[PDB]
C-alpha cells in the first residue's frame, strides 16, 4: 500500500504528468492500453502505490488531470500512454485562467475545484493507507498556480497528516515567457509555504542548461525538459515501488530534509544523465560528483552561493552501501563551507536494488539549501518593480482580490527569504 | 469551443474581412461552396474550424461573421463574389444610404436604424457558440460607418455580452497619407467611444503597411487588396493557438491580461516579421533569432509609430512553424539586452510568447513566400502617444475655425461632443507619458 | 566558426569582389545556383565554406558579402550575371547617382543616405555569424565611392563592432599610370580616415600588378579582369588557413598581432610568388626555396614600392600545397642571410609563416598555371613611405592653386579638412622614418 | 597507481599529444577504438598510469586537450587514435590567442581556464595516487604559452606536492616561424621557472637536425618531429608502467636532476634512433647507444652540451641489459668528459633500467641532462627579445589586452637571473 494520488494541474502540469506516467509505466512494464507485458514479477509487487487495478486486469494511473482550458485534454489524449488515464478523473472548465492567479483562485477556479475535490476524495478513500499526494503545477501561469494552491489549501484542511508533495516550475527571469509571472508566483508561494509539506522547485532555465551542457541536445523541446523532471519524480518515490538495502519514503525524506516547518523548498538533480557521444565510467564516485555539481541542479540558484541545511541521495541499482556511505562522507569533508556547521552528517543516503530501465546505476538528489533564496529574490525584485506602480493590477483586483493580499504575499515571501538567510549566516 | 465572432463594419472592415476569410477557408480547407472535401479517410482537421466556422449539420460550414455597412456597394461585391455561397445571407447586412464620412450619421441618424438588426444577428451567432472566446471587430476610424456605427455597436455589445473580450483591429489614418479631409474629426469622436468599450485595440495605419510592401515584398505599386492580405496573416497568427495545436498555447482572453497594464492604455501596435518576396526568400536563413529581431525593427511595425521614442510596456510574440522554445528563449534574451529596445521599469518581465507547430499558409496570387517559421508581435508601447498627438494637432487646426462642424451638428451631434472628445484624448496622452515616467 | 564578412565598396571593390567569389565558389565547389553538389557520399568539404558562405538550411549557400556602390551600373552587371542567384538581393546595395570621383559626395552628400541601409545589412550578417574573425573591405582610394563612403563605413563599423578586425585591401593609385586627375585629393582625404579606423591596410597599385602580368603571365595586353584574378588568389591564400586544414595555421586576428608594430604603421604590401604562365611552368622546378626568393623579388610586389630602399619591419609568409616546414626553414634562413633584404634592428626575428596542405585552385579561363606550392607574403616595410611621399608631392602641386577644391567644398567638405589630411599624412611619413632609424 | 594527467595545450601541444597517445597505445596494445588487443599481460598491469578504465572495457586517455582555436579539435579527431580521447575532456574557445601571450593569459584564455581547471580537478581526483602532470605546450605561440603557463600556475596552487613536468617547444632562431615568438617565450619562462618542477626544453631546429643527420629523411614533416618527442616522452616515464632491474619515476628523476630549485631545464634525447640504410652496419649494444645519447647531435635542444658543463644527467635504458655493463659505460663516459662534468657533485650520471623495450627494438635509451649549455638557447631568446623591447615593437598588442610594460621588464630580469645562475654553476669550482 502506501499509495500516492497524483494531481497534474495546469498546461505545464498536464505535460509534466503525461511524460511522468510514460516514464513510470516503462519501469512497471505497463503498455499504453493498460495491460501488463513486463518480464520481472518485481514490476507488479508495489504497482498499487501509483495505479488502481481495474476490471479485466487493467492498470490506471491515480492521476487527476485538472485545468481551466479544455484544449489541454486534447494534448494529454494525443500523447502516447494518453489512454491510461480515467476519463472521470479529467476535470476541465471552459474559459481559462488567462495567466491570472485571481481568476484561477477567486472566480473561475473557485467554481471548478468543488468538482475536483469530489474526485480527489474518491481516489484518496479507495487507497487502504494514503502516503500522500504529488501535485505537479507551474507557479508561472494562472491555472497551475491559482487552482493548484486553492486545491493544495483544500486537501490540507481535509487530510492534515498525509504528505502534500509539489513538483512546481518557478518562473526563471532568463526565459520570462509570460509577463505577469511574478504576480502569479508571489501569490503562489504565500499559499504553498503554509499548505505544502515538501515543494521540489524546478526551473526551465536550469532544465535548458542541463540539455545544452550536461546533455548535448541540438533542439531541446518541452518534451525533453519534461523527460528530465519525470526521471527525478520517479527517483524521489522509488523505494516505495521497489526493495532496498536501505529503504526510504516521502515522510522519511521530509523528516530528514525539513529542519524547520517553513524550509521545505528543495533542488532535485538526476545523476547518471550524460551526452550520448560522451558515454565516462559508471561508478558511485563518478555519479556522486555529478549530482553535487551546481550544473546538474534543476534550480537557477547555484548551491555554491548558499549552504546545504541538509541533502538526500536516493541511489539506484546494485551498489555497495559502504562505497555509497564513503562517497557521502568524502563530499561533506571537501565542501566544509557548503554544509551548515550545526546538524552534522548533513547528507542522508538511500539505496534501491532496482535501477531505471537501460541503466546499471543511477541516483536522485534532493537538497534543502540557503541558495534557494537566490531564486525567490529574483521573483521578489521583479514583482516589487511592478507593484510600486500597481501595473497589470486591475485584472487581479477585478476578480475580487484586494491590495491587502498582494502586500501580505510580499510580506510572507520576504519572511521566507529572511528565514533561510538567518540559518546560512548562523554559526553554532 | 474556442468560438470567435468577427464583426466587419464599413468598407475597410468588409474588404479586410474578405481577405481574412480567403485565408481561413484555405487554412481549414473549406471550399467556396462551404463544404470541406472529406479526405485523408479521417477527420484530421476536424474541430479546427469551430473557432471561425459553424457546421450546419448537412456538411456546410458557415463563417461566424457579421459584415455590416451603411453602403450597399461593398457588401454587394461579396454577394456577387466567389464566396457568395459561403456567407449566410442574413449575416451580410446592408444599408440603403452611406454615413458619407460623418461620425454623426453613423452614430445617430442612419446607424440607429441598422444596429437593432445587427445585434439580433450577433445574438443568433452567440447562441450557436458554446464558450465564446471573444468578438474580433474590423472598422476604419477614418471613415463614417466604421467610426460611427462601429462605435455604436461596441457600446451596445459591452452592455449585452459584458465580459466576452472585444479585440478591435482599427485602421487609424496615417498622418502623411490621408484619403479624406474630415478624417481627424471622425477618428477622435470614434477614439473616445473606443477608449472605454474595447478591451484591446490593435492600431494599423495604411501608409506604414504600404511602406512594408515596397520594402519587403518589393512591389513598386501596392494595392489595398495586397495590404488586406498582410492584415489577414496577422489576425490568423493571433487566433492560431485556438485553431491549430501548439507547444505554448495562448488565447484571445490572455492578451487582455498580459498586454493592458491600466484600463485606458489598451491601444497596441503589431509586426508580422517574415514578410519576404519569394525572390529574396532563396538567400535568407530565416532562423527564429532573425524573425524576432525583424519583429522589433522600427520599420516592420504595421502602425507608423517609431517605438524607439517610446518604452515597451508589454510584448506578445506569437510564433508559428518549425519553432523551438529554447531558440525563442535566446532571441527574447538578446532583445532584453539590446539598447534600442527599451522597457518601462515597472514591467521587469514584458514578454508573453506563444509557439504553434502549424506554419502559416501561402495564399495563391499572394505577395508572400511559403516560410517554415513566423511571429505576430502585438506590443503595448508608450510610442502610441505620438499617433494620438498628431491626430490631436491635425484636429486642433480644425475646431479653431469650426471647419466642418455644420455637417456633424446637422445630423444630431451637439457641438460640445467634439470638445468633450478632444479633452478625453488630451487626458489619454497625459496618461501615456505618466506611465512612461520612471518609478518614484 | 571562422566567419569573414566581405564589404565590396566602389566599382574597383565590386569588380575585384566578383573575381574573389568566382574563386571562392570554385574552391568550396559551390555552383552558380548556390547549391554544392553532394558528392563523394560524405560531407568532405563540409564547414569549409562557413568562412565565406552561410548555409540557408535548404541546400543553398549565400556569400557573407555586401556589394555597395553609389552607381547602379557595376552592381547591375552582378544582377544580370552568372552569379545572379548566388548573391542575396539586399546584400547587393545600389545608389541612384555616383559620387563622381568626389570624396565629399561619398563622405557627406550621397553616402550619408546609403550607409544607414548598409550597416543594417552588416548587422543582419553579423547576427548569423558565430565568432566572426574580421571584416575584409575592398575599396579603390582613387575613386569617389571607395574613398568617401568606404571611409564613412569603416568609421561607423569601428564604433558599432569595436574589436572585430578590419583588414582593408585598397587600390591606391600608381604614380606613373593614373586613371583620374582628381585621384590625389581623394586618396589623401581617404588615407587620413583609413589611418585610424582600419587594423591592417594591404596596399595594391594597379600599374605594379599590370607589370607582373606582362613579366610573369607574358600577356602583352592585360585587362582589369586579369588583374582582379591575381588579387583574388592573394585574398584566398590569406583566409586559406580558416577554410582548409594546415600544419601551421594562421588567422585574420594573427596578422594584426604579427605585422603592425605601432598603431599608425598598419599599411602593408603583398606578393603572391608562383605567378607563372603554363608556357614557362614546364621549364621551372618551383621548389619552396625558389617561391620564397620569388616573393622577396622587388618586382613581384603588387604595390609599386621597391622594398630595397626600406627595411622589413615584419613579414607574414602564407604557404599553400606540397610545403614541408623544414624546407620553409632553410628558405627564410637564407633570406635572413641575404644583403638586399634588410630588417629593422628592433625586429631581429622577422618572418611569420603559415603552412596549408591545400594547393591553390586553377580558375578556368584564368591566366595562371596549376602549381603544387604557393606563398602570399604580406610585409610591413619602411618602403611604404615612398608611395605616400609621391601622393603628398602630387597633392602639394594641387592646393597650391586650390586646383579642384570648389567641387569638394560645394558638397560639404570645409577647405581646412584638406590641410588637416595633408598635415596628418606628413605626420605619418615622419613616423615611418622615425621607426626606420636604428635603436639609440 | 602513480597516475599521470596529461594536458596538451595549444596547436603544437595537441599535435604532439596526438602522436604521443598513438605511441603509448602501441606499447600498452590499446587499439584506436579503445579495446585492448595486446598479446602480453605486462601491457595492462600498470595501464591505469595513463588510461582511466571506462565501462565496457574501453580505455580512455587521461588527456585534457585545451586550445583557444576550435579548428584544433577537427585535427586531433582526424588523426588515427583520435577517437580514444573522451569528448568531455576536449575544451576549446572560438577566437584564438593570435600568437599573443596576453590574449591567451590575461583576456580570452583567462575566461576558458576556469572551465579547464574543472576537468583537471575531475581527472586528478579520479586517481587514487596522482604522480603529477605532463603538460605539452609551445612557448612560441599564444595559446600554448599563454593558457599553458596560466593553467600551470593554477594547478600548482591547488596541487603543490604533485610533480609538474612540462615538455615545451622553445622557439629556435633558425626556424623563427613567428615574429613575436621572443615576447611569448620571455613572458613564458618567467611563469614556468616559478611553477614547473621539471621542464624538458624541445627545439624544432634540433629535431630537424636529428631528421637530416641521425636519421636520413628526405621530407621530415611535423608528424616525424612529433614522433621523436613522443618516443622520448614514453622513455621519461616507463619504469612506472613496466618492471625494472632498477626502478625510477618522475619524482626520482627530479630529485637527482634538480640540484637547486631554479635549474629544472633539461635536454631530452633518444639513443637507438638510426638511419634506415645505416642499420646493418650498426651493432645494437649498451656502449653504442651510450655513445649516441651523449653526442650533442642527438639532443632535442639547439645548445650543444660541449659549451656548458652537465650539473647532472639521467639515462633510462630499456630492454634486457646487464646492469654492470650499463654502470661500466656511465662510469667510462664521466672519465672521458672530465670538463663537461661539474667538479663538485661527483658520480654526476644517474641510471635507471626498465626490462620492457619499446616495440620492434631489443634495447633503447632516453637521456635527461641538466647542463649550463641550456643557458645558451635562452640567451638567443633574450638577445632577440631585448632588440624588440629597446623600441617597444609589437608591444601595443600585449598592452592592448591589459598587460603592463612592468611585466615585460620583470620577465627579462627573471630570465637574465636564470642565465646568470647556470653561468655561476658552470664557472664555479669545488
Ligand atoms: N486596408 C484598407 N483600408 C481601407 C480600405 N478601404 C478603406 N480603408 C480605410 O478606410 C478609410 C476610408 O473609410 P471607409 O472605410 O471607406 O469608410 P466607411 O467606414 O465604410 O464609411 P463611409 O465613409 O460612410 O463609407 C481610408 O482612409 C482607409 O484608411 C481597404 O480596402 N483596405
Ligand atoms: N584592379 C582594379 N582596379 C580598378 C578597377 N576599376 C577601377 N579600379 C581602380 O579604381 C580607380 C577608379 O575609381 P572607381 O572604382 O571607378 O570609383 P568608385 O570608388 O567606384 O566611385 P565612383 O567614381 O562614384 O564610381 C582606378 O584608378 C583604379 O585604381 C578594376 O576593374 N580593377
Ligand atoms: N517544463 C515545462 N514548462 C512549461 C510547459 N509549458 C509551459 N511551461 C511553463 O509554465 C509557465 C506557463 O504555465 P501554463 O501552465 O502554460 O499556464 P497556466 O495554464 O495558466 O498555469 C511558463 O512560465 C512556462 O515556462 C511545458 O510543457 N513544460
Ligand atoms: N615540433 C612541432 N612544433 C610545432 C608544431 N606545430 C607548431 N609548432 C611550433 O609552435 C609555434 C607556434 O605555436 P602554436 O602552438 O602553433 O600556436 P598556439 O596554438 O597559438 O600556441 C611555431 O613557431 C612552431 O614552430 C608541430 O606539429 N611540431
Ligand atoms: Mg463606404
Ligand atoms: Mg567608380
Amino acid at each position: 500500500m502506501r499509495e500516492i494520488v497524483h494531481i497534474q494541474g495546469g498546461q505545464c502540469g498536464n505535460q509534466i504528468g503525461a511524460k511522468f506516467w510514460e516514464v513510470i509505466s516503462d519501469e512497471h512494464g505497463i503498455d499504453p492500453t493498460g495491460t501488463y507485458h513486463g518480464d520481472s514479477d518485481l514490476q507488479l509487487e508495489r504497482i498499487n502505490v501509483y495505479y488502481n487495478e481495474a476490471t479485466g486486469g487493467r492498470y490506471v494511473p491515480r492521476a487527476i488531470l485538472m485545468d481551466l482550458e479544455p484544449g489541454t485534454m486534447d494534448s494529454v489524449r494525443a500523447g502516447p500512454f494518453g489512454q491510461l488515464f480515467r476519463p472521470d478523473n479529467f476535470v476541465f472548465g471552459q474559459t481559462g485562467a488567462g495567466n491570472n492567479w485571481a481568476k484561477g483562485h477567486y472566480t473561475e477556479g473557485a467554481e471548478l475545484i468543488d468538482s475536483v475535490l469530489d474526485v480527489v476524495r474518491k481516489e484518496a478513500e479507495g487507497c487502504d493507507c494514503l502516503q500522500g499526494f504529488q501535485i505537479t503545477h507551474s507557479l508561472g501561469g494562472g491555472t497551475g498556480s491559482g487552482m493548484g494552491t486553492l486545491l493544495i489549501s483544500k486537501v490540507r484542511e481535509e487530510y492534515p497528516d498525509r504528505i502534500m508533495e509539489t513538483f512546481s516550475v518557478v518562473p526563471s527571469p532568463k526565459v520570462s515567457d509570460t509577463v505577469v509571472e511574478p504576480y502569479n508566483a508571489t501569490l503562489s508561494v504565500h499559499q504553498l509555504v503554509e499548505n505544502a509539506d515538501e515543494c521540489m522547485v524546478i526551473d526551465n532555465e536550469a532544465l535548458y542548461d542541463i540539455c545544452f551542457r550536461t546533455l548535448k541536445l541540438t533542439t531541446p523541446t518541452y518534451g525533453d525538459l519534461n523527460h528530465l523532471v519525470s526521471a527525478a519524480m520517479s527517483g524521489v518515490t522509488c523505494c516505495l515501488r521497489f526493495p532496498g538495502q536501505l529503504n526510504s519514503d516521502l515522510r522519511k525524506l521530509a523528516v530528514n530534509l525539513i529542519p524547520f516547518p517553513r524550509l521545505h523548498f528543495f533542488m532535485i538533480g538526476f545523476a547518471p544523465l550524460t551526452s550520448r557521444g560522451s558515454q565516462r565510467a559508471l561508478t558511485v564516485p563518478e555519479l556522486t560528483q555529478q549530482m553535487f555539481d551546481a550544473k546538474n541542479m534543476m534550480c537557477a540558484a547555484d548551491p555554491r552561493h548558499g549552504r546545504y541545511l541538509t541533502a538526500s541521495a536516493l541511489f539506484r541499482g546494485r551498489m555497495s552501501t559502504k562505497e555509497v556511505d564513503e562517497q557521502m562522507l568524502n563530499v561533506q569533508n571537501k565542501n566544509s563551507s557548503y554544509f551548515v556547521e550545526w546538524i552534522p552528517n548533513n547528507i542522508k543516503s538511500s539505496i534501491c536494488d532496482i535501477p531505471p530501465k537501460g541503466l546499471k546505476m543511477a541516483v536522485t538528489f534532493v537538497g534543502n539549501s540557503t541558495a534557494i533564496q537566490e531564486m525567490f529574490k529574483r521573483v521578489a525584485e521583479q514583482f516589487t518593480a511592478m507593484f510600486r506602480r500597481k501595473a497589470f493590477l486591475h485584472w487581479y483586483t477585478g476578480e475580487g482580490m484586494d491590495e491587502m493580499e498582494f502586500t501580505e504575499a510580499e510580506s510572507n515571501m520576504n519572511d521566507l527569504v529572511s528565514e533561510y538567510q538567518q540559518y546560512q549566516d548562523a554559526t553554532a | 469551443m474556442r468560438e470567435v465572432i468577427s464583426i466587419h463594419v464599413g468598407q475597410g472592415g468588409i474588404q479586410v474581412g474578405n481577405a481574412c476569410w480567403e485565408l481561413f477557408c484555405l487554412e481549414h480547407g473549406i471550399q467556396p461552396d462551404g463544404q470541406m472535401p472529406s479526405d485523408k479517410t479521417i477527420g484530421g482537421g476536424d474541430d479546427a474550424f469551430n473557432t471561425f466556422f459553424s457546421e450546419t449539420g448537412a456538411g456546410k460550414h458557415v463563417p461566424r461573421a457579421v459584415f455590416l455597412d451603411l453602403e450597399p456597394t461593398v457588401i454587394d461585391e461579396v454577394r456577387t463574389g466567389t464566396y457568395r455561397q459561403l456567407f449566410h445571407p442574413e449575416q451580410l447586412i446592408s444599408g440603403k444610404e452611406d454615413a458619407a464620412n460623418n461620425f454623426a450619421r453613423g452614430h445617430y441618424t442612419i446607424g440607429k436604424e441598422i444596429v437593432d438588426l445587427c445585434l439580433d444577428r450577433i445574438r443568433k451567432l452567440a447562441d450557436n457558440c458554446t464558450g465564446l472566446q471573444g468578438f474580433l471587430v474590423f472598422n476604419s476610424v477614418g471613415g463614417g460607418t466604421g467610426s460611427g456605427l462601429g462605435s455604436l455597436l461596441l457600446e451596445r455589445l459591452s452592455v449585452d455580452y459584458g465580459k466576452k473580450s472585444k479585440l478591435g483591429f482599427t485602421i487609424y489614418p496615417s498622418p502623411q497619407v490621408s484619403t479624406a479631409v474630415v478624417e481627424p474629426y471622425n477618428s477622435i469622436l470614434s477614439t473616445h467611444s473606443l477608449l472605454e468599450h474595447t478591451d484591446v485595440a490593435v492600431m494599423l495605419d495604411n501608409e506604414a503597411i504600404y511602406d512594408i510592401c515596397r520594402r519587403n515584398l518589393d512591389i513598386e505599386r501596392p494595392t489595398y487588396t495586397n495590404l488586406n492580405r498582410l492584415i489577414a496573416q496577422v489576425i490568423s497568427s493571433l487566433t492560431a493557438s485556438l485553431r491549430f495545436d501548439g507547444a505554448l498555447n495562448v488565447d484571445i482572453t490572455e492578451f487582455q491580461t498580459n498586454l493592458v497594464p491600466y484600463p485606458r492604455i489598451h491601444f497596441m501596435l503589431s509586426s508580422y516579421a517574415p514578410i519576404i518576396s519569394a525572390e529574396k526568400a532563396y538567400h535568407e536563413q530565416l532562423s527564429v533569432a532573425e524573425i524576432t529581431n525583424s519583429a522589433f525593427e522600427p520599420a516592420n511595425m504595421m502602425a507608423k509609430c517609431d517605438p524607439r521614442h517610446g518604452k515597451y510596456m508589454a510584448c506578445s510574440m506569437m510564433y508559428r512553424g518549425d519553432v523551438v522554445p529554447k531558440d525563442v528563449n535566446a532571441s527574447i534574451a538578446t532583445i532584453k539586452t539590446k539598447r534600442t529596445i527599451q522597457f518601462v521599469d515597472w514591467c521587469p518581465t514584458g514578454f508573453k510568447v506563444g509557439i504553434n507547430y502549424q506554419p502559416p499558409t501561402v495564399v495563391p496570387g499572394g505577395d508572400l513566400a511559403k516560410v517554415m517559421r513566423a511571429v505576430c508581435m502585438i506590443s503595448n508601447s508608450t510610442a502610441i502617444a505620438e499617433v494620438f498627438s498628431r491626430l490631436d494637432h491635425k484636429f486642433d487646426l480644425m475646431y479653431a475655425k469650426r471647419a466642418f462642424v455644420h455637417w456633424y451638428v446637422g445630423e444630431g451631434m451637439e457641438e460640445g461632443e467634439f470638445s468633450e472628445a478632444r479633452e478625453d484624448l488630451a487626458a489619454l496622452e497625459k496618461d501615456y507619458e505618466e506611465v512612461g515616467i520612471e518609478t518614484a
